[PDB]
């Protein structure tokens, strides 16, 4: 047909033309550590954690939008990759506040799980940090912005999901701050999925804050009742009693999203 | 061997006070063992040469200290010792008989470890 | 090639007597698999890519002295991890704890372009960057 | 390289054979302890006068667990409960709740201290060193129930012992 | 504050207290509920709100390294006080 | 795949055969066991207990798993004849101190959740 | 918890030695309680420089373990070389 | 100076010899197969130790002689016992002397926790931190077998991981099991002093063997 | 113990502890060598009847 | 050096116990299936279950072997694979001091045979995996149970066996003994939720299918 073949350091897979480099990447099963582009949104290749080698390329390319071509190795492994994502995320966590004992993200943060797979184990940043005023956009999300990363994934799912555009970005340079700029109530329907896009603790659960760290809590799988829609959900219980309602991933149901009543 | 050395040191055996002979015995012995194996076996070939090889070194040798030295096995005592090993295990393994191919395959992934 | 005095054996294995398991926790108890689904709050993939056996959950009462969660069933927290749910379903089976099976649900791969992101008259042209 | 213990086979000549006919019928190694013993006799004894005197400890000394606070009072525990995800006894349980004021304190704090193997691993968990583990061993109960410590008899803990408490982190902290 | 319950029990600063039936209460007859006085609720609010004038403070909690990790805290906020999450001193603009 | 290795019988006649002199041994020891360890229990009282052990495993069909209940009974069987065994541990197989459990569905909702 | 010579004299013959050299108790001589604050150091990788986590990584350096040989004239090799015999001892060959 | 004192009481006496000396003999070809480690074997006269042939750590720098047993009986094992407390003594003089300056941990946070400096003002630390004490090291995949001298004999692990935050299994290969093992063939006609005499060699601790 | 454990730990992760870390571990080790002997012996002495040693 | 944290490799060990992998795997091509070397120079030997007495033998006897010491005895259990339980037997050489590995797989019924005769420490240690793992041994000298309590069930180490076992004991005045129960815990085991979903080592990586 139109298959065309693309190795992956090494061994070749047999892609779609208008594939991104990540897609083809996870076809393999070894995955891009990433924190702009989310599966059902809209990519920005922001974070700049999907920088791959290409190899006998000069530049690192991101792996998040870059439509793969003919052969083109993918050296996921490869020293320059892997400089790459040290430096970015550096960059990344030089003004992360140093919260995550009093943060609820603690232990499912990505950020750190990122930093323990493909991140460095000591800090060169010799300056002051930068600090971000909160911005309540809720009783259904809480709201710390200093910890915030810019992915600018609550931003587009406001667009695309929700379709409340309210939620952007104000100012530039490093003091350019993501929320409502007017001290807006974002109060959509699906406004308590943006605590599950988040990869930080920068939007968090109100209802639930600091309850439970999250290694405690076990999983069950269930159905939503609120809705005839019966949206595929896990209960995180603890010691016999349910803390929150996460939503699972059906593909023909909820995607990866509940209501804010559901949820 | 001058002054017979009075213990070898290890209390599970005492001194051969004629160590060549059995040697020489014990060698002769295996081999022939080998000599019943087939020739398409390697263990035949591999134990024959190293066997062979000690008989010349015994045979060409006959200061017992040396003989240690050369055949980098300790004391003479615990080298017929393991000589007895030896042959030992060539007759047991005789109709054991390893020299067939493996008899089957382990079940589909039966080794793979990560989980 | 592995003569040992082999023997057709028909039946399925029944090691159910062997494992010691209480008779109403060898009836009673049913067990299910499945592959878990990932936490929504990271974007992390590699835990949903085992088959692991879980049980149905039983009485969590509050002990009188400082509430705590104590409980009778000792196969509450015991999950066990499986490459493939053949092997999984065999191990319950043999066992002979009453089994429920669900399908290994994949994310479907859909086309993501970033010049979806501009447009010169489709609605999916973005806002905002 | 090695030493033989016991190759010292003895001599026969007329004195060697005397001297060991002579050990042996006239006791002398039996004699050569029993006068050794007496030298440890009247030497000076080794006791210390318990509870008057206290054996030496170190400023590292693992004991009765206590919650300290920050100076202005505030309790320094912020709950983040990784104290509970270290203890390999699984001793700790802690419920956090969203204070009145705000600060993430905990609900419920209770170390069990008879689950509890005394290890020091909640104190290098703790980010705040808000668990500590006080000098205090003379805590020797008569009841199960009275060991089972809650939020707050570790609250009065570390109000009891603080003065120690703080004085061994201020010398000890640079250590660790 | 530590107040008395209407049975008679001294509160907690979590704000438990048994309730009037309440069978587990024997456990406190001829012994004592053991509650702490130095309630870290009110012994946090009558401290001074810090009038230091920079737009980011930094916070350690005191006695540098024996405090808690230092954050940046963001006197921004015109209508409120900034505190540290960790210690909880009111941080605050001196009045711009 | 159903071919299968033994451990001792091969067929369900020589492991029936098996459980019969594991009965035989059982019905001797038990009133020299009741004697011995000064139980509680009585003559024809031990024996049903017995008997109704031996009927608890009745579904089962495997000639491995009957080799392997014949020798976890022989091994029993050892462990109680010199007393290694202790009087609790021959009492662990009556139920005294667990109280009733009801079975009837109605009981089971009165006392609580649970199948 | 030193004495009187003339129990001094009679332990010391009764032992057959020295024993006021140490004994086994402990006076003075302990080292203080009281230790100055140490500077403790710092290990290799503390330069802010050519410090890459991927050059220095032990975990992430390890391979799986190298196949040999698989179901699906050389001459004969010993698993280690014939380990040599030590030497006696130079101080007190015999006790 | 106490060493010797209790070597003067014990080594020369009577009666310590008498109910000790040359009671249940254990052959070196016997001792090897039997599984038995440490001081049993160099009691016998195998000359082994896992501190000079395999030397883990810095052993191999340090100089020492091990005592090697004459007659295989319950006396050497003891005589070897206090001649191990001398070199020990020796080996002990050794590694004070010639401590070099350097840090206690591996200098990669990512297996160690960092120090508590960095901890409370570094992000990477902060991070390392919490998810070594939230999570820990997780492991590649793959299984050891892990051997040292232990005082009493050579103690292994045999640790095998699956290649997360938790081991799989961890085997404990205790000195004392395969000696209880073959302590039926340790005593086999000598009286129940003498066992008893037997199972103080035999150095028997019932944590490790039993597990 | 804790030597033999740690060191098959941190043979699985292929890294090496410090020199200090090393000196450290070998004395403490014969530390524990000294006690462990101590043990034995003395409570052997105790078994067989001397009470003093 | 550049690599002061990193452990030394020593690949000269390596090659060495590679060229002896081939030899033992030449000589007994009947039993052996796969032999492999790890990185931290270790070998392992993955033969079939009827090699437990030959192979061995031909450890403990061959003059260009020679490996008489069993370091220890262990079962693995893991339930994914066709035959759970895998028995790893450690030999360690004197004359050509050095580790050896042979691992063998069994399932639950299937008996493999008993070495003792082989290494007669491994008897006891044989008896632990018979009362630990349920893997019996063919014509052991005694296969009694070793380590559990007397009239156990069960063999614990099962991964599918419950970490608080399935019943206690304690004090009856009723009937004046000690009398077990079924498990009723004062405080359940909190089962944390570790192994973060993101990949650790990219070298290990599972293959797709
Ligand atoms: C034969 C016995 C002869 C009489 C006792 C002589 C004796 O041992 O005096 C201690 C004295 C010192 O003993 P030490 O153990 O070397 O003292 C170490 C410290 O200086 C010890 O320092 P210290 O501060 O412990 O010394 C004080 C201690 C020292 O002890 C004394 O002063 C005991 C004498 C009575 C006072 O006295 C006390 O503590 C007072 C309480 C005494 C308890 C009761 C004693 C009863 C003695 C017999 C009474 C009649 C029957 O002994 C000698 O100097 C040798 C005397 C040899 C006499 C041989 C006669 C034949
Ligand atoms: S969101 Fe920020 S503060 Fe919270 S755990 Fe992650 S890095 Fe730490
Ligand atoms: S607030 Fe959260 S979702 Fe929005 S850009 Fe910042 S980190 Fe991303
Ligand atoms: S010492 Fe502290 S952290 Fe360690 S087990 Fe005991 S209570 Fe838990
Ligand atoms: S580690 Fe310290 S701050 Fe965290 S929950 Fe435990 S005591 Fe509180
Ligand atoms: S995926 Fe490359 S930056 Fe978001
Ligand atoms: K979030
Ligand atoms: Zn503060």
């Amino acid at each position: 047909s139109n298959l065309i073949e693309v190795f992956v350091d090494g061994q070749s897979v047999m892609v779609e033309p208008g594939t991104t480099v990540l897609q083809a990447c996870e076809k393999v099963g070894m995955q891009i550590p990433r924190f702009c582009y989310h599966e059902r949104l809209s990519v920005a290749g922001n974070c700049r954690m999907c920088l791959v080698e290409i190899e006998k390329a000069p530049k690192v390319v991101a792996a998040c939008a870059m439509p793969v071509m003919k052969g083109w190795n993918i050296l996921t492994n490869s020293e320059k990759s892997k400089k790459a994502r040290e430096g970015v995320m550096e960059f990344l966590l030089a003004n992360h506040p140093l919260d995550c004992p009093i943060c609820d993200q603690g232990g499912e943060c990505d950020l750190q799980d990122q930093s323990m797979m493909f991140g460095s184990d000591r800090s060169r940043f010799l300056e002051g940090k930068r600090a971000v005023e909160d911005k309540n956009i809720g009783p259904l999300v809480k709201t710390i912005m200093t910890r915030c990363i810019q992915c600018t994934r609550c931003i587009r799912f406001a667009s695309e999901i929700a379709g409340v555009d309210d939620l952007g970005t104000t100012g530039r340079g490093n003091d350019m701050q993501v929320g409502t700029y007017i001290e807006k109530m974002f109060m959509s329907e699906l406004s308590g999925n943006i605590i599950d896009i988040c990869p930080v603790g920068a939007l968090t659960s109100k209802p639930y804050a600091f309850t439970a760290r999250p290694w405690e809590t076990r999983k069950t799988e269930s159905i939503d009742v609120m809705d005839a829609v019966g949206s595929n959900i896990v209960v995180s219980t603890r010691t016999g009693e349910v803390m929150r309602i996460l939503p699972r991933m059906h593909e023909d149901i909820n995607e990866e999203w509940i209501s804010d009543k559901t949820r | 061997a001058g002054l017979l050395k009075k213990t070898t040191g290890l209390v599970g055996l005492a001194v051969c006070e004629t160590p060549h002979e059995r040697l020489k015995i014990l060698y002769t012995k295996i081999l022939d063992v080998l000599g019943q194996i087939p020739k398409n076996a390697a263990y035949r070939k591999y134990t024959e040469q190293i066997t062979n090889e000690k008989l010349g070194m015994v045979k060409a040798e006959p200061d017992v200290k040396k003989l240690e030295e050369q055949l980098q096995g300790g004391q003479i005592e615990e080298v017929i010792l393991q000589a007895e090993n030896e042959l030992s295990l060539a007759r047991k393994m005789l109709r054991w008989k390893p020299w067939e191919p493996l008899v089957e395959e382990p079940p589909a992934n039966q080794w793979k470890w990560p989980i | 090639t592995q003569d040992t005095q082999l023997i057709a054996v028909d039946e399925k294995l029944d090691i159910t007597t062997l494992t010691g398991v209480p008779e109403e926790h060898i009836k009673t108890r049913k067990v299910r698999i499945f592959v878990p689904a990932r936490n929504n709050m990271q974007s992390g993939v590699n835990n949903t890519k085992k088959w692991k056996m879980e049980f149905d959950t039983r009485e969590r009462w509050e002990n009188p002295l400082m509430g705590w969660s104590s409980t009778a069933d000792p196969l509450s927290n015991l999950v066990l991890t499986f490459s493939t749910k053949e092997d999984a379903v065999a191990f319950a089976e043999k066992n002979g704890w009453s089994f429920d099976v669900e399908e290994r649900k994949v994310p479907k791969p859909k086309s993501k372009s970033y010049g979806a992101n501009f447009s010169w008259n489709k609605r999916t042209r973005v806002s905002t960057k | 390289t090695y030493k033989f213990v016991n190759m010292r086979e003895p001599s026969m000549d007329m004195k060697s054979v005397t001297d060991r006919a002579a050990q042996t019928l006239l006791w002398t190694e039996l004699v050569r302890g029993l006068g050794m013993t007496l030298s440890y006799l009247f030497r000076e004894p080794a006791t210390i006068n318990y509870p008057f005197e206290k054996g030496p400890l170190s400023p590292r000394f693992r004991g009765e667990h206590a919650l300290r606070r920050y100076p202005s009072g505030e309790e320094r525990c912020i709950a983040c409960k990784l104290c509970e995800a270290v203890c390999p006894a699984q001793a700790i349980t802690i419920e956090a709740e969203p204070r009145a004021d705000g600060s993430r304190r905990t609900t419920r704090y209770d170390i069990d201290m008879t689950k509890c193997i005394y290890c020091g691993f909640c104190q290098e968990a703790c980010p705040v060193d808000a668990i500590v583990e006080g000098p205090n061993f003379e805590f020797s109960t008569e009841t199960h129930e009275e060991l089972l410590y809650n939020k707050e008899k570790l609250l009065n803990n570390g109000d009891k012992w603080e003065a120690e408490i703080a004085a061994n982190i201020q010398a000890d902290y640079l250590y660790r | 504050g530590v107040r008395t319950s209407p049975t008679g029990e001294k509160v907690t600063h979590t704000g438990q207290a048994y309730d009037d039936g309440d069978y587990r209460r024997v456990r406190f007859s001829d012994r004592q509920k053991e509650v702490n006085e130095n309630f870290a609720i009110d012994l946090i609010a009558e401290q001074p709100v810090s009038e230091v004038g920079s737009r980011v403070i930094s916070c350690d909690g005191g006695g540098g390294a024996l405090g808690h990790p230092r954050v940046y805290i963001n006197l921004d906020k015109e209508t409120k006080t900034g505190t540290c999450g960790y210690c909880g001193l009111q941080f605050r603009q001196p009045h711009h | 795949g159903t071919s299968v290795k033994p451990i001792f019988s091969r067929d369900m006649n020589e492991a029936k055969r098996r459980v019969r002199e594991l009965y035989r041994a059982w019905y001797r020891e038990v009133p020299n066991t009741v004697h011995l360890f000064q139980l509680d229990i009585s003559v024809k009282q031990g024996r049903d207990k017995v008997r109704e052990m031996f009927m608890k495993n009745a579904h089962v069909t495997d000639p491995r798993v009957v080799d392997l209940l014949v020798i976890k009974g022989k091994m029993e069987l050892e462990e109680t004849i010199n007393v290694w065994k202790q009087r609790t541990h021959i009492m662990r197989f009556f139920h005294e101190t667990e109280a009733p459990r009801p079975t009837d569905f109605l009981s089971k909702f009165y006392v609580g959740h649970d199948p | 918890a030193s004495a009187t010579r003339v129990i001094q004299l009679l332990r010391n013959w009764a032992s057959g030695r020295d024993l006021q050299a140490k004994l086994q108790l402990r006076y003075q001589e302990i080292s203080k309680r009281t230790q100055p604050p140490p500077k403790l150091p710092v290990g290799p990788s503390h330069k802010l420089s050519n410090n890459y986590y991927c050059t220095r990584d032990g975990r992430r350096e390890a391979m799986p373990p190298s196949i040999v040989m698989s179901s699906q004239e050389k001459k004969a090799v010993t698993p280690a070389p014939p380990i040599k015999r030590w030497e006696l001892s130079k101080d007190q060959p015999y006790l | 100076f106490r060493i010797d004192e209790l070597e003067e009481m014990l080594t020369n006496n009577r009666i310590w010899r008498n109910r000790t000396v040359d009671i249940g003999v254990v052959t070196a070809e016997d001792a090897l197969n039997y599984g038995f480690s440490g001081v049993m074997l160099r009691g016998s006269g195998i000359q082994w130790d896992l501190r000079k042939t395999q030397p883990y750590d810095v052993y191999d720098q340090v100089e020492f002689d091990v005592p090697i047993g004459s007659r295989g009986d319950c006396y050497d094992r003891y005589l070897c016992r206090v001649e191990e407390m001398r070199q020990s003594l020796r080996i002990i003089s050794q590694c004070l002397n010639k401590m070099p300056p350097g840090e206690i941990k591996v200098d990669d946070a990512k297996v160690s926790p960092p120090k508590r400096a960095e901890m409370k003002t570094s992000m990477e630390s902060l991070i390392h931190h919490f998810k070594l004490y939230t999570e820990g090291y997780q492991v590649p995949p793959g299984a050891t077998y892990t051997a040292i001298e232990a005082p009493k004999g050579e103690f292994g692990v045999y640790l095998v991981s699956d290649g997360s935050s938790r081991p799989y299994r961890c085997k404990i290969k205790a000195p004392g099991f395969a000696h209880l093992a073959g302590l039926d063939k340790m005593s086999k006609g000598h009286m129940l002093a003498d066992v008893v005499a037997i199972i103080g060699t035999q150095d028997i601790v019932f944590g490790e063997v039993d597990r | 113990n804790e030597q033999a454990y740690s060191l098959a730990v941190e043979k699985l992760l292929n890294i090496q502890p410090p020199p200090r870390a090393q000196w450290i571990r070998v004395l403490f080790g014969e530390i524990t060598r000294l006690l462990n002997h101590i043990m034995a012996v003395t409570t052997h002495a105790l078994d067989i009847g001397a009470m003093t040693p | 050096d550049t690599r002061p944290t990193i452990r030394p490799r020593n690949d000269v060990v390596h090659k060495q116990l590679s060229a002896f992998g081939q030899y033992v795997a030449e000589i007994l091509p009947k039993y052996v299936q796969q032999v492999q070397v790890s990185c931290f120079n270790e070998l392992e030997i993955f033969i079939h279950p009827d090699g437990v007495i030959p192979v061995l033998t031909f450890l403990r006897d061959h003059t260009n072997a020679q490996f008489k010491s069993l370091a220890d005895l262990t079962a693995v259990d893991v339930p994914t694979r066709q035959n759970r339980f895998e028995i790893v037997y450690n030999l360690l050489s004197l004359r050509f001091n050095s580790q050896i590995r042979v691992k063998t797989y069994t399932d639950e019924l299937t008996p493999i045979e008993s070495s003792v005769t082989v290494y007669k420490a491994a008897n006891w240690y044989e008896r632990e995996i018979w009362d630990m793992f349920g893997v019996f041994f063919a014509n052991h000298p005694d296969l009694r149970r070793i380590l559990t309590g007397y009239g156990f069930e069960g063999h614990p180490f099962r991964k599918d066996f419950p970490l608080s076992g399935y019943v206690e004991l304690r004090y009856d005045d009723e009937v004046k003994r000690v009398v077990a129960e079924p498990v009723e815990l004062a405080q359940e085991f909190r089962k944390f939720d570790l192994n973060s979903p993101w990949e650790a080592f990219p070298a290990y990586r599972q293959p797709p299918e």
